[PDB]
């Protein structure tokens, strides 16, 4: 039954990412004055399916072992990185899972650098080196902010987190920390306004958008949600899914609106605006439970 | 002054200074120490009777020893 | 070993996706035809802040002990030293463009 | 798929170390060392291992090979094999197969030691009432006990930062 | 017979998947590029048909040559043309592109774009209306509908 | 008469500077931008469904390059070569012979739809309105041979619709 | 209008709803209806091993309630 659990996880990742692409394209269309796409079939579903098919039948051409090894790592992260996400009963009860999130984000940085090395000595690989540098400049911020938002939760176990979110949401004790972390999720997804940047393009594209859905599900679990009532977990599943959907639409909706940074403005902004503010909010979150006598039950 | 120059720096040093100084004012750090000391993990060991102590209550129901009552009274 | 089974299934299915991406089209039709310094400062900067993150991050497991004063003291000392390193490169105009 | 799963992952670990200590091109060496770090993480998590092994995996794989491949890609080229590299791989593979031979077909292997090569479930605890870990309160020291050590550690790292900027053109 | 039935339905499926979206790369030198941008307009959507503007050459489905080709432009034109996936189709938009047009009797102007690449759709006009270009793209889709590729592979 | 801009200083009153500081450290006008984009989200799109709903046009659109003929009569053309005399791309090619009846006519009448820039000078230069810019827009031809219209192509083209062209001309013989 | 974007949202939300429902039903379906005993500590694993030992079925969830009192 355990391989059946694995198949019920990683068969809807294909449908999830493909229908995510139609959802984001339709949503951008209605953000503008566009009905795109609706002509190709009933409300545009066979258009992403058959378009994925056409992308698989492109017949491209060509170091070969490196070109093999990069997108296989990207998509095996995209598969193996929905394991401890506690849609009510998670797949593996990891004692620590958030540090596993950080480690596999670093593996995504490996993937980008291997693709840039496989790109065979190009001004594109210099740009991809810069993209590796900007992507690696974010796991400091994400780990430190994640450390502070678990500090009010005691353990790394994330079931304790779903215990903590019953009374009020955790968005209220840490809202600006959450704001900086959500900007870091925009940062880690390598999309707008944080840009730029051959095949197999379907597998690489799949890796990026499964990484997006992972970051949005983890955002939804980390800060808000509903209550885990046993012997009817589907209620929590539905409410969690609705909130994660609204957050992902908001995520693409913020992508729909602003021009993208300058690279040096991005570094300048990152260090000289997030990084002291992270440290200051984090030391305040350290000294907070000793001044409220509320340290969480680290069991 | 510097409030327009680097305002996030000013707010950062402000919350940092209160995070440093602010543990000097608390009626709650003693509560933190009592909570984090009086949580049993290991086994509460027994010991030999004949030290003739006017303490160390022989019954766990017996409140003759030092215990907690401010817990349930918040 | 359950997670090893998951890793094995995901790795094998992803390799089958890559081989569907490559060795599927049977229609074999027609075969046809300097670096900078400021890139390097960012990596070592990340590296040293990551090391001090590794020093910081076992903080919440430690939160249940008696010596609270020394904990708060050395924790504030660690974040203060990290911010001092940041302010040192900030005031010595290091990471600038 | 047997008792010796820790031993097999140790064999693949030695394979990875021989794979980059056979002196390849350095980005292939970084690939092999990523393989080595992953399987060493597997070994320590087999000993459980829940905290520290996957912990420093972030620092080792999550912080070092990225910077090594970064500097390797940007600095020099080796842009498009030699018998010495594959010969070192031959000698490492042969000594590995010789160790497998003398472990599995004999009693003990002694270089200058006494290795009893058998089922290494020994040594292990008889299921005591730990209820946290060993690693939990283990690394949840350094703060109620570690006065001197983390002070000199952070001081050394701050000096490391100022050393790096000086060498790369302080100020 | 049943193998013929299978090859016919499979060929129709893959040709349908090809004619589904067809995102081009917008090459676009002169004012016909402005009219390509105006058939990216809200009042005429490319995105209703799966057609996406995307200057990535390595995922270009078809290619729209629109504008006035010159002698200095043509080598880079075919160098862009050859770094493209092998199922490729060319839409020549514009009087300049499909036969030289107003700058025909002149040096430094290639007489159309037959002299560089094979051309599949000619849509004339100066500029061709977005209306007319979109009629041309629909006729391109029906050209893709009539292709019988895998049937010719089966009776090969 | 001028209006030069960027005349405001950042006001050193505490109200304005704390409003700009709260703007900086609370991310306000970014949310205002999201509000404007949502205001265009919930509108209704101006997308005509193209192959059914064809777009609006004018009575004076310039399309087909058709020819015309007289009411119950032969070709309106005379072959007096004014359209080749004015054709700025020199796309018109006329070779003219009279028939045995005595009236002057043609042999060959070629339009380079490649070279055709679609001015309307041949419409606005023919003295009898023989060649007329058509109403439509669909040429869309696969082969470079087939966009070189001959005289019989134009006759079978202009005889494909008369009442369209005559309706447009009757609507439009006074502004020109 | 955006009445038409709602089927794509709904279908992709069905695709997000399915793995948690499948996981929860498989846990409640292949463990005798009892929830799968989450265990993080060696105390609880020792307790679970003696639980599956004293049941005799070699299944920890059978739970053999209040019968071996005599
Ligand atoms: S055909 Fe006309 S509109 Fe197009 S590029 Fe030439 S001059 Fe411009
Ligand atoms: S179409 Fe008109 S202008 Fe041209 S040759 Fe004929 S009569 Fe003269
Ligand atoms: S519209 Fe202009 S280029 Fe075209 S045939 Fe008439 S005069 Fe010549």
């Amino acid at each position: 039954m355990f391989m059946i659990n694995v198949l019920t996880l990683i068969i809807p990742i294909l449908l999830a990412v493909a229908f995510l692409t139609l959802v984001e394209r339709k949503v951008l269309g209605y953000m503008q004055f566009r009905k795109g796409p609706n002509v190709v079939g009933p409300y545009g579903l066979l258009q992403p399916i058959a378009d994925a098919i056409k992308l698989f039948i492109k017949e491209p051409l060509r170091s070969i072992s490196m070109f093999i090894l990069a997108p296989i790592l990207a998509l095996t992260l995209a598969l193996t990185m929905w394991i401890p996400l506690p849609m009510p009963y998670p797949l593996i009860n990891m004692n620590l899972g958030v540090l596993f999130m950080l480690a596999m984000s670093s593996l995504a940085v490996y993937s980008i650098l291997w693709s840039g090395w496989a790109s065979n000595s190009k001004y594109a690989l210099i740009g991809a080196l810069r993209a590796v540098a900007q992507t690696i400049s974010y796991e400091v911020t994400l780990a430190i902010i994640l450390l502070s938002v678990l500090l009010m939760n005691g353990s790394f176990t994330l079931s304790t987190l779903i215990i903590t979110q019953e009374q009020v949401w955790l968005i209220f004790p840490a809202w600006p920390l959450a704001m900086m972390w959500f900007i870091s999720t925009l940062a880690e997804t390598n999309r707008a306004p944080f840009d730029l940047t051959a095949g197999p393009f379907a597998l690489f594209f799949m890796a990026e958008y499964a990484n997006i859905i992972m970051m949005n599900i983890f955002t939804t679990t980390l800060f808000l949600g509903a209550f885990h009532n046993p012997y009817m977990p589907e209620l929590y599943t539905i409410n969690f899914t609705i909130k994660s959907l609204l957050l992902s639409i908001t995520f693409l909706w913020i992508r729909a609106s602003y021009p993208r940074f300058r690279y040096d403005q991005l570094m300048h902004l990152l260090w000289k605006n997030f990084l002291p503010l992270t440290l200051a909010l984090c030391m305040w979150h350290v000294s907070l439970p000793i001044l409220l006598s509320s340290i969480p039950p680290q069991t | 002054n510097v409030w327009a120059k680097e305002p996030v720096l000013v707010a950062s040093f402000a919350i940092a200074g209160l995070a440093v100084i602010l543990p000097t004012l608390s009626p709650y750090t003693k509560y933190s120490l009592m909570i984090n000391r009086a949580t049993p993990y290991n086994y509460p060991v027994p010991l030999r009777d004949d030290g003739n102590m006017p303490d160390v209550p022989s019954h766990p129901q017996d409140p003759q020893g030092p215990s907690l009552e401010w817990l349930k009274r918040l | 070993m359950n997670l090893m089974i998951t890793l094995l299934t995901n790795f094998t299915l992803a390799t089958l996706l890559v081989t569907i991406a490559f060795w599927l089209p049977q229609l074999n039709v027609y075969s046809e035809k300097p670096f900078s310094m400021k890139f390097f400062l960012v990596a070592i900067t990340f590296l040293l802040f990551d090391l001090e993150i590794a020093l910081l991050l076992p903080l919440p497991w430690a939160s249940q002990t008696t010596n609270l004063n020394t904990m708060l003291t050395m924790a504030l000392l660690l974040i203060f030293l990290l911010a001092v390193s940041l302010a040192y490169e900030w005031t010595q105009k290091g990471l600038e463009w | 798929m047997m008792t010796y799963i820790v031993f097999i992952l140790s064999i693949i670990f030695v394979m990875g170390f021989v794979g980059f200590s056979s002196k390849p091109s350095p980005i292939y060496g970084g690939l092999g060392l990523i393989v080595s770090g992953g399987v060493g993480c597997g070994i320590v998590l087999n000993f459980g291992g829940s905290f520290l092994g996957l912990m420093v995996f972030l620092i080792y794989l999550g912080g070092m090979m990225v910077v090594f491949g970064y500097t390797t890609a940007m600095a020099t080229e080796q842009y498009p094999s030699n018998k010495v590299v594959l010969g070192t791989f031959i000698t490492g593979l042969l000594m590995e197969f010789l160790m497998v031979y003398y472990v599995l077909k004999d009693k003990e292997v002694e270089i200058v030691f006494k290795f009893n090569g058998m089922g290494d479930w020994v040594i292990y605890d008889t299921g005591d009432s730990g209820f946290f870990s060993e690693e939990a309160m283990g690394i949840a020291a350094l703060y109620s006990y570690g006065t001197w050590l983390v002070i000199v550690t952070g001081w050394s790292l701050l000096i490391g930062v100022v050393v790096i900027m000086e060498i790369t053109r302080g100020n | 017979s049943r193998g013929e039935y299978v090859v016919a339905k499979l060929d129709d499926l893959i040709n349908w998947a090809r004619r589904s979206s067809l995102w081009p790369m917008t090459f676009g030198l002169a004012c016909c590029a402005v009219e390509m941008m105006h058939m990216a307009a809200p009042r005429y959507d490319m995105d209703r048909f799966g057609v996406v503007f995307r200057a990535s050459p390595r995922q270009s489905d078809v290619m729209i040559v629109a504008g006035t080709l010159t002698n200095k432009m043509a080598p880079a034109l075919r160098k862009v043309y050859d770094q493209m996936p092998e199922p490729r189709y060319v839409v020549s938009m514009g009087s300049c592109a499909n036969g030289g047009g107003y700058y025909h009797y002149s040096y430094s102007v290639v007489r159309g774009c037959d002299r560089i690449v094979p051309v599949d759709i000619y849509v004339p006009g100066c500029p061709p209306t977005a209306e007319a270009l979109l009629y041309g793209i629909l006729q391109l889709q029906k050209k893709i509908k009539r292709e019988k590729r895998l049937r010719i592979w089966y009776r090969r | 008469t001028y209006k030069y801009v960027n005349l405001r200083e950042p006001s050193m009153d505490m109200k304005s500077v704390t409003d700009r500081a709260a703007q900086t450290l609370l991310w306000t006008e970014l949310i205002r931008g999201l509000g404007m984009t949502l205001s265009y989200l919930f509108r209704e799109p101006a997308t005509i469904n193209y192959p059914f709903e064809k777009g609006p046009l004018s009575p004076r659109f310039r399309g087909e390059h058709a020819l015309r003929r007289y009411p119950s009569g032969e070709e309106r053309c005379i072959a007096c070569k004014l359209c080749e005399a004015v054709c700025p791309a020199q796309a018109i090619t006329i070779e003219a012979e009279p028939r045995a009846d005595g009236s002057r006519r043609t042999t060959r009448y070629d339009i380079d739809m490649t070279k055709c820039i679609y001015c309307g000078f041949c419409q606005e230069a023919c003295p009898v309105d023989a060649i007329v810019e058509g109403p439509n827009f669909e040429f869309s031809t696969e082969t470079h041979e087939e966009l070189l219209y001959n005289k019989e192509k134009l006759l079978n083209n202009g005889d494909k619709w008369e009442a369209e062209i005559a309706a447009n001309i009757q609507a439009d013989y006074l502004y020109r | 209008m955006w009445f038409e974007v709602l089927p794509g949202i709904a279908v992709m939300g069905v695709c997000l709803f399915i793995p948690g429902m499948a996981t929860a039903r498989i846990h409640r379906f292949s463990n005798g209806g009892r929830e799968k005993r989450v265990a993080h500590y060696s105390y609880q694993w020792y307790l679970m091993e003696r639980d599956r030992r004293v049941s005799g079925v070699n299944r920890y969830y059978v739970s053999k309630g209040l019968e071996n009192i005599d």
